[PDB]
């Protein structure tokens, strides 16, 4: 799942 | 509202997602219309550098140098003579009138055809020159 | 801000009452509001008390002796808050030191399936409200895919490895009593070429602008368009984005076909203008020859012949001044020319480096969901985002193991030992197991409850690797297909000396085709010894199990190789390479929301089962099967705290069914 992202986070669609 | 660059339709989503290669047909579909439209772009390109080609010189051995004078009063019989003849030829174009004499005012035409309408038959001299 | 925090880092709203409270004070939520205000400053009060210090058990006792005027008058309304937050695992959880030896005396038998961190920390709970609890693990090891390799003075985590922030984390908890050593990650993260050059930073801006833009639009295409079905099946992210992409590309196309036909339109404009005007000029020559051939009859002259050079004159300049104004609106249309040659739009939407630096943003997505992006939900992928914990990233430098090890302290656990068969009627259940050393040694076990908390992975199984007696209902089964289970897989790199830069702990290697995008696209600089780690993700996890460990390692140093040299990067002294989805006691990495799955299978998945009643004619017999684990728990899933979390809430149900509510 998408909170796991430590490296260049996605912010689009939040 | 989508973001501020990217371009969604329900038209657009439609087209694209209506079967398997409905996607690479739309986008060969404009890919054949760029070259369509380049090809009638460099047709116009070599027409019009034909056209332009005829041109070179421009109107510059048929140019006549402009000569002014100040306006008179009083009509001669040459510019009376003149008069008749540029009615004939131009009808009610006051401005035409003025250019042939040289030296009459646009205002002073326009008095010709009152004070001389009856000597000048100006009248009939008119209904010649719509004849044509 | 005090109380406030308390309830914060609680995952519970400061200021109302929550749907689970609801149903344990029915009377206090139905009643006026300054009893509500009441209960929920005693709530966030004992909250704090234990979060202030979690290594000591907090007791009713204690509880009540440190608490304030008007809030202590009543006593009973203190000890059913106090109860209530007990049996739900939001005080006295993990490891803490118990002030009055656990009671002699066990009341009920559970056998709980499994010992990852959803196993162990309802194990904790079940054993300290006095059950009888024995685990049962496949493994020669606690703590399933929290697994930590060691070797010498080598340590790193082929599971688990990451605490994603503290705020709000049931984990910032666990690392107050267990030793983890959680060093901060920081978020800068160089992205280098297939040819061993680093991203400029004006392009590696403009692609992560553009990827964050391309998963607005899809949230739009899914929201505001409702483009969730196509061809009677549910819609893809990884479908979204192409559909997004091929829109861009269809923009691009049709903005040059615009200023294309923009060009043709001033040129035919022209080319109307330049016909009059040749036109015009052959009008002007021959007006010319006319005029010349009346002024070379000398004068003197009558007044006809005067008139005909006259007329002739004012006829010719007429006619030069009608050239004039047509030469200078000449010149207007070919500056205006000038200008859109000069102006063209966009050649392309995304050039073949930037496509490639924007798969490699999409791996980085493939990562995190453990799944190739064709196979998640465009509406759901990331329904879990509003439960997003705050704060830094973290890395257990200790080793994540440390954390299931110390929950194992003191508990019944049977390692070596895979279930079979799980039986569960109205008086009972029957747990058939088998010793993985030697497969005809059978074992059974007879309890109260089944926990059950087996892999996601485990439970898809086809032929199944456990049977359960009577068959799942369809409604569990179901869900157990829609769900999506990913894979992610490490590879481990130790070496002798540092050769890369020690203060970055992030760096990315761009694949050259979209088909290998995920392939060792990211490394982690995390550890005190020189260690790299290395990702593979997307598609190329599932292939990447079917290629030896040699051939991994040697992909791993040439990527090495051409960011640092040749001459830097010895060979190195201990590699391993995981392979989750080959592992039959896990059969991948972690859950995933599939397209066709929502957050609700998530909740399917926790609903315990209920045998039917054994004579005909007897009373509704109570739930049996019960399930945790991180693809248990809708808010918090494919997670260690969300597994941790899982336990505990079941830990809680089973409680409240074989000992009694609060
Ligand atoms: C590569 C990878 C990286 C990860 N990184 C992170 C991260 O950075 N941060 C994070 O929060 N989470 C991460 N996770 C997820 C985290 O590891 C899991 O969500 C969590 O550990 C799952 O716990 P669980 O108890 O639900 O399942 P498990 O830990 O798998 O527990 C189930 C147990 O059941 C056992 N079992 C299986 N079959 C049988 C049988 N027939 N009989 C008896 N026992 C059986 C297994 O051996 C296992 O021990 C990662 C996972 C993977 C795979």
């Amino acid at each position: 799942s998408r909170t796991m992202q430590t490296a260049r986070k996605s912010t689009g669609g939040k | 509202k989508p973001p501020k660059g990217m371009f969604l339709s329900q038209e657009d989503v439609e087209a694209v997602s209506a079967n398997a290669t409905a996607a690479t047909t739309v986008l060969r579909q404009l890919d054949m219309e760029l070259v369509s439209v380049k090809r009638q772009i460099q047709n116009i390109k070599q027409t019009n550098s034909a056209l332009k080609e005829k041109l070179d010189g421009g109107i510059e051995p048929y140019r006549l140098p402009e000569v002014i004078q100040k306006c008179n009063a009083r009509w001669t019989t040459e510019e009376q003579l003149l008069a008749v003849q540029a009615i004939r030829k131009y009808g009610r174009d006051f401005q035409a009138i003025s250019d042939v004499i040289g030296n009459k005012s646009v205002v002073q035409v326009k008095n010709f055809f009152v004070n001389y309408r009856r000597r000048f038959n100006i009248d009939e001299v008119l209904q010649e020159w719509e004849a044509e | 801000s005090g109380v406030e925090g308390a309830a914060f880092q609680s995952r519970l709203p400061h200021d109302r009452m929550t749907s689970q409270e609801a149903a344990c004070f029915p009377d206090i939520i139905s009643g006026p509001q300054q009893t509500q205000k009441v209960f929920l400053f005693i709530r966030n009060r004992t909250l704090q008390l234990w979060l202030d210090n979690p290594k000591i058990q907090l007791t009713f006792e204690a509880t009540l002796q440190q608490l304030e005027a008007p809030y202590n008058s009543d006593t009973v309304l203190v000890h059913r808050v106090h109860s209530y937050l007990e049996r739900h695992g939001l005080i006295n959880f993990g490891i803490y030191k118990r002030i009055k030896p656990l009671p002699t005396k066990k009341t009920g038998k559970v056998i709980i399936i499994g010992s990852g961190v959803s196993g162990l920390a309802a194990a904790r709970q079940l054993q300290s409200f006095g059950m009888d609890v024995t685990l049962l693990e496949a493994r020669d090891r606690v703590g399933g895919r929290v697994a930590t390799f060691r070797k010498g003075n080598y340590v790193a985590d082929l599971g688990a490895m990451v605490v994603t922030g503290l705020g709000g984390n049931p984990m910032a908890v666990v690392s107050k009593q267990v030793n983890m050593e959680l060093a901060k990650i920081k978020q800068k993260c160089p992205l280098y070429e297939a040819n061993g050059q680093a991203v400029p930073k004006e392009k590696d801006e403009m692609v992560e602008q553009e990827f964050n833009r391309l998963l607005e639009a899809t949230s739009y295409l899914s929201h505001q368009l409702d483009f969730n079905v196509l061809n009677n099946k549910p819609v893809s992210l990884g479908q979204a984005l192409e559909v997004v992409i091929q829109l861009q590309e269809k923009h691009v196309k049709d903005e040059q076909i615009e200023h294309w036909k923009k060009i043709v339109k001033t040129q035919e404009e022209l080319k109307e203008l330049l016909n009059k005007m040749v036109n015009l000029k052959e009008k002007i020559k021959e007006l010319h020859q006319q005029y010349k051939e009346a002024s070379e009859v000398k004068p003197p002259r009558d007044i006809t012949a005067e008139f005909l050079v006259k007329s002739k004159h004012r006829d010719l300049t007429a006619l030069c001044k009608e050239y004039d104004e047509l030469a200078e609106t000449q010149g207007k249309l070919e500056e205006k020319l000038q200008e859109l040659e000069a102006n063209p739009p966009s050649d392309v939407y995304l050039s073949s480096r930037d496509r490639q630096i924007l798969d490699w943003h999409f791996a980085n997505l493939e990562f995190a969901n453990a799944t190739p992006l064709s196979t998640l939900s465009l509406k759901h992928w990331d329904q879990d985002d509003d439960f997003e914990f705050t704060g830094s990233h973290l890395t257990v430098r200790n080793g994540y193991s440390c954390v299931p090890v110390a929950l194992a302290e003191g508990l019944d656990i049977k390692l070596n030992t895979a279930v079979r068969q799980v039986r569960y009627t109205a008086s009972g259940c029957e747990v058939i197991a088998v010793n993985t050393r030697s497969t005809s040694q059978t074992f059974i076990y007879k309890c109260d409850a089944v926990l059950c908390t087996l892999p996601l992975g485990v439970l898809k199984q086809q032929p199944p690797a456990v049977q359960f007696v009577p068959p799942l209902p369809e409604w569990k089964t179901s869900a157990v297909q829609r769900m999506g289970f990913g894979n992610l897989n490490k590879v481990v790199l130790c070496f002798d000396r540092v050769f890369w830069d020690p203060s970055v702990n992030l760096f990315g290697h761009v694949g050259s085709t979209t088909a290998s995008r995920g392939e060792l696209f990211l490394f982690w600089n995390l550890y005190k010894a020189p260690i790299l780690l290395a990702l593979v993700a997307g598609e190329a996890a599932g292939i990447m199990e079917n290629i030896s460990d040699d051939v991994i390692v040697g992909r791993c140093l040439a990527i090495l190789k051409g960011i640092f040299g040749s001459s830097a990067v010895p060979q190195p002294k201990e590699t391993v390479v995981s392979r989750w989805r080959a592992d039959p006691w896990a059969r991948g990495s972690y859950s995933y929301v599939a397209a066709g799955s929502s957050g609700n299978d998530y909740d399917l998945m926790a609903q315990p089962i209920t045998p039917g009643p054994s004579i005909p004619g007897a009373p509704q017999p109570i739930p049996r099967l019960f399930f945790a684990g991180e693809h248990t728990i809708r808010n918090y899933p494919a997670t260690v705290h969300g597994a941790l979390l899982s336990g505990l809430r079941e830990a809680g149900r089973i409680a409240d069914q074989f000992l009694g509510a609060m």
